[PDB]
């Protein structure tokens, strides 16, 4: 057994890892004081849930997580939350004073001030780890302190554990939801220099899972609570292998074997189905959800990957489905959608299926399904979400509008076309591996 | 708690932070006592932003009341809500200012100022995290816009990272009390330009235009003019004063609504404007909020671009419906707003409404088309200027004509610097 | 109020369009780089998909479709027939071609050499055409010698010369026939009922390309007989239908635009799957234009499809017009011309 | 077409399937610069108080 520690950064980063956790309790069967009745181990074991959580002499299952924020109001939510047994004080890390959807502030002048705080605490959870595999970092693009701090906090990883995998789960910055005109500023930025730095990187924007939660769940308006909710299925289902009695995904260094063959290009797209309203229903087959994951309606990002070429694809089943089900439901796919591997690629499904149906939190908007699947595929189409986002910065950068922001916290105005200069490069490989 | 410092100075702005004072303590449910007699958890959630509290359960506000004369000070300690602010927070003189910028920057508020920053310092000390300091004034008199820019410097110097946001109330000759307010406010926007982060523009000619105009006030008066002032005040302080994820606190504020640092002077708005029981939809409150007679600057917006805009809707609404109404708007419209910044228009919503209103939109745009209230004012200066008029009672205080020219250039140049952006 | 952004100056067909909508009084024309728009006409090169569908409140539609790029260039369309099984290599309607690389660059070369042989020693016919989609340079040739040499001196592609043209009389000319062809965002496929013929003023010689070429530009350029026939070597349906009625006892209807409609109608429900914006989150909508060769037989061939055409002259008004009502206005309501191809979604 | 690698357990069961085949910074080099955009900060409000001086 190898464990795994997560780290939470910022608001989208913290609530998002609250949402996370509150959905690993329920699925192993953890009540929110940290008891777990069907671990007979008391104490300590070896067992898949193990890598995400440790246990105390007197049986509680605390968490591998560090949530770190520079403004405490969102942290202290978790401090007198419904599982705020689970959590030591030692795991929570709050500032007075946020980056103010500054990348610079975040990274440069108040980054540097509880940095090393951040990582005594993380050093504090390696030792407990018998063999440590890596980090999950999960945090926002737009926001000062997720992409300014992170990028910080992934470069001194890198210095302290050069030897372990690093997964990222980013927010990407939407306008129906967001809270800031220079988050494309702050999302270049971090990309830029925690592209080296980052192993495999799932984005989610908020976009598309803003529209499905109005389209599929009858949502008018939206909150972070429904799209928390939603986020956390396609990252329990992203996890678990890692929790969970398997074979594929075992561990974070798979993921980047089974989905990265570029280093540079490791943001793999994420498509989930069903995603059916509570308040709703005919139970879908195999075949049908399995279709499902190429629509693009039900993506983690509105791309078009019929328009791209495949690297890597793996797909991952929760519920009742057998493998004889998968291929048949596979073999119908390819006569009738367009599915272009690159020529040194095989074209082929990594397939994982675990028994277990998915969990749903009592009371949510997600109705309980008998059988649910995420396809995780390395497509060259998730490349337009860069595009979009480097022509917003580009606009604004002519002008060079808010740059005086970045300016008086130290930063350099090079930098910005450093960063740029590095998403232009990134556009280019993906239309290199994609287009003829 | 993210504090914030409110300074009043001068007649007007001790008039009008009076009045926003008791506007922001009705909605907070604090009575003239300090105590707290609400029914909502809302209204206490971020009740530290403004006021401290004290033994007894009390609410006093963080305010300090500053002025060379005791008038207006002594009807505010008599006023409704007098008793409610910190006694050693009056600070004034005996002197005056006598509508003078040379007295009160130079002579006259040089000698009160200290201790003025004693109680600033003061103030600050028992602050958590301070977010920063709001000041309201006029630009036209002598101590709001002398002593107040003085103290705008000082300030600057002492907490150099902290935000500094002003309500600036801008001079008219429809609404004008001497003929030297020209040479005032000019003095005064070029240290505005330098020394704040963002300043709230109410123009007097606006104000009197809404009350003759749109509220049918044959003869208004100060009173009714501050009337939409504390209101408007009470709209832009709303996503500091309560629960929220947009433009929560001054530096993101300034972070949304000032792509370059001198041009941080806003363009305020206030929706319905009545002269009374009917309920408002939410289109109709979209239309009357960017509707230029619901403007506070006098200034057409059409006449320039919007490099940013924040909306603020207040009361029980449906927030899908808010959103349809803001994006009809930027779609209808989008010549109006600059390109090359993506999504400039930002928009929150507040469950408590204003006291009277079921509903109500508050308007915060930064436009280029603010350079005509510089413009007008620059006009006005330079038709006295060129022959020298009134200049006696500066330099009779110390002041140089070189200094004028200089004070002429600049808020030229801040024209100039509009004109660029808006083509 | 509806909004619209122009990004193709030289768009003759959307030139139209764009002033039909202005005219309506209820489309405002913006800024060709305002993102807060409703309909683009957008340009022919790298047009930005990736950048459509993202704008809140706004429904999205474009006048292009995304992959459609694999039916309108010369190398795509032979590597499509080929490769696609709804149409397989023994497809009868659409000549035997072939695409071959220049070899200062799969190829078809050895392929292309393994069929030429054969009609040489069958004692057939053994004329071929080279052309490119970089061209106004085509050459035609019965030795295969000559037009591998001229691709090497960008891809072109070497398919069948129909040595038997259907020839019109008086004259013994040669000609095409380009039909207009709208597929909405619905991917209806709609037939323009108004088809021109680009005849050949000069009379067909099967031992010089001015009578082999139909180009309306070479016949204005190269040809002492333009204008001879009909004005500007147009000829319409509604002339060479009653021609057909008069020299060969039959109907344009039967003898040849029922294989039009059948090749229309295989070609884009071929692709549907790959270019379908059915559940995307922008629409496509665009304006095909399809060249047909008619041989002595009355059979018809395709010869290409053009991703922009242009339009006739006196033809400019009505399908333009026909695109703002079935296209436009179908997904934006305001305040027929064409033959419904029906088939299975 | 071709299954492979199938792994069947408790909880669940993993396999593949085939259709086709295929045809750092040091920590002295952080803090360096993260000391340099500190210190452009200290010089640009020494300018500032340079100025308010005046
Ligand atoms: N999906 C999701 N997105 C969120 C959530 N909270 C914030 N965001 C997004 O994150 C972006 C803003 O970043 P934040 O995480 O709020 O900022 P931060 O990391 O706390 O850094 P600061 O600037 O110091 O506040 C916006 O685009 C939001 O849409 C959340 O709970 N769920
Ligand atoms: N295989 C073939 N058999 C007979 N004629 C052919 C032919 N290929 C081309 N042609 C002749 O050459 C002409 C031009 O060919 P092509 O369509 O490639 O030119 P182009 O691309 O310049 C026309 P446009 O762009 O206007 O559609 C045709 O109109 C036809 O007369
Ligand atoms: N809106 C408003 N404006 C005022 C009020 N009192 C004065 N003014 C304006 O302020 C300017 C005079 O400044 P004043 O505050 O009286 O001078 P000070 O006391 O020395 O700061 C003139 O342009 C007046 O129009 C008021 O109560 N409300
Ligand atoms: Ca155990
Ligand atoms: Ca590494
Ligand atoms: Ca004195
Ligand atoms: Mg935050
Ligand atoms: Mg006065
Ligand atoms: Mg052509």
């Amino acid at each position: 057994m190898r464990e795994c520690i997560s780290i939470h950064v910022g608001q989208a980063g913290v609530q998002i890892g609250n949402a996370c956790w509150e959905l690993y309790c329920l699925e192993h069967g953890i009540q929110p004081d940290g008891q777990m009745p069907s671990d007979k181990t008391i104490g300590g074991g070896d067992d898949s849930f193990n890598t995400f959580f440790s246990e105390t002499g007197a049986g509680k299952h605390v968490p591998r997580a560090v949530f770190v924020d520079l403004e405490p109001t969102v942290i202290d939510e978790v401090r007198t939350g419904t599982y705020r047994q689970l959590f030591h004080p030692e795991q929570l890390i709050t500032g007075k004073e946020d980056a103010a959807n500054n990348y610079a502030r975040g990274h440069y002048t108040i980054g540097k001030e509880i940095i090393d705080l951040v990582l005594d605490r993380i050093r504090k959870l390696a030792d407990q780890c018998t063999g440590l595999q890596g980090f999950l970092v999960f945090h926002s693009f737009g926001g000062g302190t997720g992409s300014g701090f992170t990028s910080l906090l992934m470069e001194r990883l890198s210095v302290d554990y050069g030897k372990k995998s690093k997964l990222e789960f980013s927010i990407y910055p939407a306008p129906q939801v967001s809270t800031a005109v220079v988050e494309p500023y702050n999302s270049i930025l971090t990309t830029h220099t925690t592209l080296e730095h980052s192993d495999c990187a799932f984005m989610v924007d908020n976009e598309a899972i803003y529209d499905i939660c109005r389209r599929n769940l009858d949502i008018e308006r939206p909150t972070y609570t429904n799209l928390n909710r939603l986020i956390s299925q396609i990252v329990s289902s992203i996890t678990a292998s890692l929790r969970f009695d398997g074979a594929l995904n075992v561990d974070l260094t798979e993921f980047q074997t089974n989905l990265v063959p570029y280093p540079r290009i490791h943001f793999p797209l994420a498509t989930y189905a069903p995603v059916i309203s509570a308040e709703k229903h005919e139970q879908l087959s195999v075949a049908e959800i399995t279709n499902a994951c190429f629509e693009p309606a039900n993506q983690m990002v509105k791309c078009d990957p019929r328009h791209g070429k495949y690297m890597a694809c793996c797909l991952l089943y929760r519920g009742d489905v057998v493998p004889k089900d998968v291929n048949a439901a596979i073999a119908t796919i390819k006569t009738k959608r367009s599915i272009q591997f690159v020529d040194w690629c095989p074209t082929g499904f990594k397939v994982g299926i675990n028994y277990q149906p998915p969990t749903v939190v009592p009371g949510g908007d997600l109705a309980k399904v008998q059988r649910a699947v995420c396809m995780l595929s390395n497509t060259t189409a998730i490349a337009e979400a860069w595009a979009r986002l480097d022509h917003k910065f580009d606009l604004m950068y002519a002008k060079r509008a808010f740059v005086h922001w970045y300016v008086g916290e130290g930063m350099e105005e090079g930098e910005f076309s450093e960063a740029r200069e590095d998403m232009a490069a990134l556009e280019k490989d993906y239309e290199e591996v994609g287009v003829d | 708690m993210r504090e914030i410092v409110h300074i009043q100075a001068g007649q007007c702005g001790n008039q009008i932070g009076a009045k926003f004072w008791e506007v922001i303590s009705d909605e907070h449910g604090i009575d003239p006592t300090g105590s707290y007699h609400g029914d909502s958890d809302l209204q206490l959630e971020r009740i530290n932003v403004y006021y401290n509290e004290a033994t007894g359960n009390k609410y006093v506000p963080r305010a300090i009341l500053v002025d060379l004369e005791p008038g207006t000070m002594d009807s505010v300690r008599s006023g409704p809500f007098g008793q409610i602010f910190r006694p050693d927070n009056f600070v004034f003189g005996q002197s005056g200012a006598g509508n003078n910028w040379a007295k009160g920057h130079y002579t006259e508020g040089a000698e009160l100022v200290d201790s003025v920053l004693d109680v600033v310092r003061k103030e600050s000390e028992s602050c958590d995290c301070l977010q920063g300091f709001q000041l309201t004034h006029s630009l036209g008199g002598g101590t709001g816009s002398g002593m107040g820019t003085l103290l705008i410097s000082k300030i600057r110097e002492e907490y150099p990272d902290r935000i500094m946001n002003t309500f600036s109330v801008m001079p008219s000759p429809k609404v004008s009390d001497t003929v030297v307010e020209p040479y005032n406010a000019t003095l005064s926007v070029h240290q505005l330009v330098e020394n704040t982060d963002e300043t709230y523009c109410i123009d007097n000619e606006a104000l009197y235009d809404i009350c003759f105009r749109t509220l049918k006030l044959t003869t208004p008066t100060y009173g009714d003019l501050n009337h939409l002032v504390s209101a408007t005040m009470s709209g832009v302080t709303t996503c500091l004063r309560f629960p929220g994820q947009l433009n929560a606190d001054l530096r993101k504020l300034a972070v949304n609504m000032v792509p370059f640092p001198r041009l941080h002077f806003f363009m305020p708005g206030f929706a319905p404007l009545t002269s009374q029981y009917r309920a408002l939809t939410v289109p109709e409150l979209t239309q009357q909020m960017f509707d230029s007679k619901n403007m506070m600057a006098a200034c057409d917006p059409r006449h320039g671009r919007y490099l940013t805009v924040a909306a603020i809707f207040r009361g029980r609404m449906s927030m899908k419906e808010v959103d349809e109404q803001m994006l009809n708007v930027q779609n209808k419209n989008s010549s109006y707003f600059v390109e090359w910044i993506p999504n400039n228009v930002k928009t929150a919503v507040c469950d408590i409404p204003p006291r009277g209103l079921k509903m109500s939109a508050t308007f915060i745009g930064n436009s280029t088309a603010i350079q005509e209230l510089f413009k007008r004012i620059s006009e006005q200066f330079t038709a006295m200027f060129r022959r020298k008029a009134f200049l006696h009672w500066y330099t009779g205080e110390g002041m140089d004509e070189m200094e004028f020219t200089e004070a002429e250039s600049n808020m030229n140049d801040l024209v100039s610097e509009y004109q660029q952006y808006q083509d | 109020m509806y909004t619209f952004v122009v990004r193709d100056e030289n768009s003759s067909v959307y030139a139209e369009v764009s002033r039909l909508l202005l005219a309506t009084g209820q489309w405002k024309r913006l800024r060709k780089d305002n993102p807060r728009f409703n309909l683009m006409l957008g340009e022919r090169n790298r047009l930005p998909f990736g950048r459509l569908g993202h704008e809140p409140g706004l429904v999205q539609l474009v006048n292009y479709y995304r992959g459609a790029d694999k039916l309108c260039r010369k190398a795509s369309l032979v590597k499509l027939i080929k490769t696609s099984p709804e149409l397989s290599e023994s497809c009868t309607w659409f000549p035997e071609s072939y695409v071959i690389y220049p070899t200062n660059l799969t190829d078809e070369r050895e392929v292309f050499l393994a069929a030429y042989n054969r009609r040489r020693e069958g004692r057939e016919g053994n004329v071929w055409i080279a052309k490119s989609s970089a061209g106004a340079g085509i050459l035609i040739s019965s030795e295969a010698s000559e037009l591998l040499d001229f691709i090497d001196e960008q891809v072109h592609v070497i398919q069948k010369y129909l040595e038997k043209p259907l020839l019109l009389e008086p004259g013994h000319r040669k000609f095409d026939i380009r039909s207009w062809v709208l597929v909405d965002h619905l991917y209806n496929i709609y037939l323009y009922r108004e088809g021109v013929l680009r005849t050949s003023s000069e009379p067909y010689n099967s031992a010089d390309k001015t009578c082999h070429l139909t180009n309306h530009c070479i016949q204005k350029e190269y040809s002492k007989n333009y204008g001879r026939y009909e004005e500007g070597n147009e000829m319409f349906f509604e002339e060479f239908n009653q021609y057909l009625m008069d020299a060969l006892n039959t109907t344009l209807e039967n003898s040849i635009l029922l294989q039009i409609k059948h090749i229309i109608r295989s070609c884009l429900m071929c692709i549907e799957p790959a270019i379908s914006t059915k559940h995307l989150h922008y629409q496509s909508f665009q304006l095909f234009g399809f060249d047909f060769m008619v041989d002595e037989e009355l059979k018809v061939w395709l010869i290409e499809v053009n991703g922009a055409p242009a339009c006739a002259q006196k033809l400019y008004a009505e399908l333009c017009q026909g695109i703002v009502d079935v296209a436009i206005s179908s997904v934006f309501p305001l305040a027929s011309i064409f033959i419904k191809l029906h088939h299975h979604h | 077409m071709e299954v492979i690698e199938l792994n069947k357990c408790t909880s669940g069961q993993s396999f593949e399937v085939i259709l086709k085949p295929p045809s750092d910074p040091s920590l002295e080099e952080i803090q360096k610069k993260l000391e340099a955009a500190e210190e452009r900060r200290k010089y640009q409000e020494a300018e500032l108080l340079k100025h308010l001086a005046e």
